[PDB]
């Protein structure tokens, strides 16, 4: 029966299919760590400008 | 018409690495296929074919393999007068096909 | 032989998951660089502005 090749090609798919949908997860990931991160970083920006500010008042 | 012929199960298809092509033969050649269509290119498994149907002069069958040996593979096929017939499932095809036999017969009364 | 051509073939199928671990190395390349580019972009923006504000 032909399922002795046909399972050699379904196996390697999988395998295709598992790699790349787990570095799609990531980028997904990484693309909304990067807006956390920014959200922490951007605030600490704006308190050392705030600080800087009411120094000069 | 393939209409008559093509089943799911025969194909290998919906994937980035995998390809079916089908292609027909001679029913004296085909002795000879059943083995020879492993050596037109390279990235072709084993016991791969896998016949569709026969008749009174041929058979045509599917051929499973990766995504890389199918250029080659076609084209080889067409020099050694195999005849490539491409026909991957398509399910709106083979609907046409009946779906309008019905159809014109009717009309046509 | 069949045997000869399955010995073939469990070589040649290697280039597969080359090809598949190669394409998900790219698309964690671009996550690596998007990340960058999006944190940077995003920051800069508003830093500017915030310091304008200010």
């Amino acid at each position: 029966s032909q399922s002795q090749g046909i399972q050699q090609l379904l196996q390697a798919e999988k395998r295709a299919a598992e790699k790349v949908s787990e570095a799609r997860k990531r980028k997904n990931r990484r693309l909304k760590q990067a807006k956390e991160e920014a959200q922490a970083e951007i605030e600490q920006y704006r308190l050392q400008r705030e600080k800087e500010f009411k120094a000069k008042e | 018409s393939l209409a008559e012929i093509v089943k799911k199960d025969d194909f290998v298809l919906d994937s980035e690495y995998l390809v079916t092509l089908l292609v027909v033969v001679p029913k004296l050649n085909h002795n000879d296929w059943i083995k020879q269509y492993e050596t037109l290119a390279e990235m072709v498994v084993p016991r791969s074919s896998n016949v569709l149907s026969e008749d009174q002069d041929s058979y045509l069958c599917n051929v499973t393999l990766f995504k890389k040996a199918v250029d080659d593979f076609r084209h080889k096929a067409r020099e050694n007068k195999f005849i490539v017939r491409d026909f991957q499932y398509n399910e709106e095809e083979m609907r046409a096909d009946k779906e309008e036999m019905n159809r014109l017969s009717t009309d046509k009364k | 032989s069949d045997a000869d051509v399955q010995k073939q073939i469990k070589h040649m199928m290697a280039f597969i998951e080359q090809e598949a671990n190669e394409k998900a190395e790219e698309i964690d390349a671009k996550a690596e660089e998007e990340f960058n580019i999006e944190k940077g972009r995003l920051v800069q923006t508003q830093r500017l502005k915030i310091m304008e504000y200010y």
